[PDB]
DNA sequence: CGTACTTAGGTTAGGCTAACCTAAGTCAC
DNA sequence: GTGACTTAGGTTAGCCTAACCTAAGTACG
């Protein structure tokens, strides 16, 4: 599946991994973007040369000042696009991410500023993810969001009832799953019951308003909640 | 293909209207060629060369000669390549 | 720069047909600001992929598949222009250059939503008819 | 170093069968001086290409296609050895390492010429039978 | 068609082009070895880095001292293999080059020295090409070679009768053609009549002992003769 | 597969002949495993452990213990893995 | 408690197409 | 004699598989 802009997608993939609290290795980009190990190393070496990131001693990818600025720019365009697609155009909830993942590469700042006014200064995407780099456009007290905990960690800690706050970009990549989440009611601003499990690698059981479903460890890790 | 072959057979290009002896006409289409110059498009908006507005096309002689047009809010000069890419209905 | 080389060559050939200009490789070189060798090589690639043919008089003729793709791109472009002017409120002069990039990333799924939102438009803001609305089912 | 990885893995498995040794990936690691991960990855590739299978007891089993290719390499190897000793006069101890490289580049056309030149040999200079002479037509 | 050793084949292709009096450009390697422009530039850049050649301002490839030594080593193995294949093994004349083109990559100096003794200190390949680097093995008055002229240049100069002396490696790559040359009798040590032609890019007509045939300009350029 | 499964069923491995109580035997096959050590192959040639030569295999007890062999031009010690890869006919 | 193998994340060599360039030609009304 | 195009030889960006590595695990008599 075509990336439209390779550089911008590598940057946003590193950003996504930081938001999920995952160590941004080249191995993670290979999995996510379905590219070969050698391809990712060569493209990262090209981005390093252009000064958008650096490979550390422990080999985790570190964005430069320019890299982080560009990554935020792309992610801002992504979540403003998602807002436009949901609130104004009315594209179906499960299809919006894949559309927005293309639009992020072609949107000007000029339009971003027009979308901010049209959408009433939005701060979060339709999936509850905060919209960064709104200062750079020219636009609010940010929520602390330290109370937010990952569904996998809540489950391993003994489960309990919690309010769904964020569904990360990683989860949005599977439309069929996003349809399953919408049906049973694992969406932002809905209460769910997280069943207790023991140890990693085990699929977490969750009970929504309209039934329940199973989340994989990597999916559960990407869903953030506030426990009641 | 209404875009390539107009359904309205009365649609004529500004350059051809000028070379035929000018006339008052309604602006109908501004092609993608004209849109590629933003500064020109601003000038077209300012003097009132926009779809749904009447303009006066001044009669001209000779190819590679710029076409004078009068809009509601003043006049401007179109290059032959630009005037070719604007379509109008003569009243 | 162009986002999609193939789609921009197809739409450029479509633009020239609308202007009643003879679509030569020399015209694409001017419009897209590319060297003659680049245009001839890219047109040869598109001929090999069955999107157009170079005629005996040397004018570029879109195939069935070439025209179908050119219509698709132009339809997305003019619907994007309608959205950018009527809804988003981007300035009249800046809209085309925005819509020129958006035409390459818009799904038919969004096109059908824009047709409903904009009240079944038949022309762009610049009066140019929207082609291939048949192929959307609207 | 190996010239052809696939052919050397096949001939190494064939070697172990001749020695009455259980052909494990651990044996190929020792013989070819390669890491465990390397051998498992390369054997998985050869399994995918249908040259062998990993059994339940984990011993490597050549397929019909794998055995056919292994015989081909061994035949070229021992004919090369015969040529190198009987005709060229390379020293007895150096011949194997030379023949180990020659086995990857020799055509069946040359093999058939060597069979005539060497007077239809059935064994290598080291007494090892030459297999797949049937497949040459000799 | 597999090269067996990419580096050694790039070196020998540069050597071949020098023997044919052709400017060794990367474009020449691309068409000869049937590889893409980008592939050849990347492989040449890798050989340059290792110090086997350098790219001049006019872009022609220049072998380093190490590069020339390695190129000669490969070509020596090639023509000794060719000698062995013809004189001892008895492989058919048209099939010998392709075989020898693989063998050149796997033969040791140890075997080379044993082949020199076996073949009686040979100085030329079965196609009349001199065997270089015999000094390096430990082994002759070098023929002048200035009186040799290219069949294309003889034809453009008015043609005439001449003795076939060398068929270059370029010509040997086409077995079907080499079979045609053998039949009509355009082989080393045979007299031929070269028909006169006007200008480049024209196919040269030649008359052997057992009939005649047409040579392409690039083929005629690669066949060397001594005019009567 | 005469190479894998010997047509001559009397062919036995040097290590097995040694462990069974030794004996005089004719050297028949030296496997590719043995050939990979040139220094060893030289030593085998020197003392006369080559195809078509008779050798004396000394009786041995215990696995992972080197096999003593006597050739025409002296004797040498084979490793278990090496002695496994040499095949002989006991005469 | 080594022996055999897997898991995880690299590497270099050696290939590819798409898509841009210049310099210096040829072909045509 | 200028406009349109070809010939010739490059370039960077962005993909691939094959085939090597280490470090730190798991599984089994
Ligand atoms: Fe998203
Ligand atoms: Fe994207
Ligand atoms: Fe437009
Ligand atoms: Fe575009
Ligand atoms: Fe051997
Ligand atoms: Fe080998
Ligand atoms: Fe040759
Ligand atoms: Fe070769």
């Amino acid at each position: 599946n075509d990336l439209i802009d390779t550089t911008e997608m590598y940057l946003r993939t590193i950003y996504d991994l930081e938001e999920e609290g995952v160590v941004p290795l080249r191995a993670r980009i290979a999995e996510r973007l379905e590219q070969s190990g050698p391809t990712v190393s060569q493209t990262v070496a090209r981005m390093e040369r252009d000064g958008l990131l650096t490979v550390a001693e422990d080999r985790h990818l570190e964005l430069t000042k320019a890299g982080r600025a560009r990554a935020i720019s792309v992610m801002r365009k992504h979540r403003l696009a998602e807002r436009l697609l949901v609130d104004v155009i009315g594209l179906e909830w499960e299809q919006v991410h894949l559309e927005a993942c293309r639009w992020e590469h072609v949107m000007s700042e000029a339009v971003e500023r027009k979308l901010v006014k049209l959408l009433g200064n939005p701060t979060t995407s339709p999936y509850g993810n905060p919209i960064p780099g709104l200062d750079e456009l020219g636009v609010s007290v940010e929520p602390v969001d330290t109370d937010l905990r990952r569904v996998d960690e809540v489950a391993r800690s003994g489960g309990g009832r919690a309010l769904v706050c964020r569904i990360a970009e990683h989860v949005q990549l599977d439309p069929d799953l996003m349809s399953e989440l919408k049906k049973v009611g694992v969406v932002p601003g809905n209460e769910i019951d997280i069943v207790a499990v023991a140890g990693v690698n085990k699929p977490i059981q969750v009970q929504g308003s309209e039934g329940g479903t199973q989340l994989q460890p990597g999916i559960a890790h990407a869903v953030m909640v506030r426990v009641k | 293909g209404d875009s390539v072959e107009p359904v309205d057979t009365d649609l004529r290009r500004v350059d051809e209207v000028a070379r035929s002896g000018g006339g008052r006409a309604l602006v109908c289409r501004i092609a993608e060629h004209v849109q590629l110059d933003p500064d020109l498009m601003s000038e077209l908006k300012k003097v009132g060369v926009v779809p749904g507005n009447e303009i006066d096309i001044v009669a001209v002689a000779g190819v590679n000669k710029p076409i004078q047009v009068q809009g509601s809010e003043g006049g401007t000069q179109l290059q032959p390549g630009i005037a070719h890419a604007v379509m109008v209905r003569v009243k | 720069d162009l986002i999609d080389t193939t789609e921009m060559y197809l739409r450029t050939i479509y633009d020239l047909e609308e202007e009643g200009v003879v679509p030569l490789r020399a015209r694409i070189a001017e419009r897209l600001e590319q060297s003659g060798p680049t245009v001839s090589q890219t047109v040869a690639r598109m001929e090999r992929d069955g999107l157009l043919t170079v005629a005996e008089d040397r004018h570029l003729e879109l195939t069935k598949a070439g025209r179908a793709r050119a219509i698709s791109v132009m339809r997305k472009h003019r619907l994007a222009e309608r959205l950018l002017v009527d809804v988003i409120g981007l300035e009249w002069e800046q809209v085309h250059l925005e819509a020129c990039r958006w035409e390459h990333v818009m799904s038919e799924a969004v096109e059908r939503k824009l047709v409903k939102l904009l009240g079944n438009p038949t022309t762009s803001p610049y009066g140019n008819p929207i082609p291939g609305l048949d192929e959307l089912g609207v």
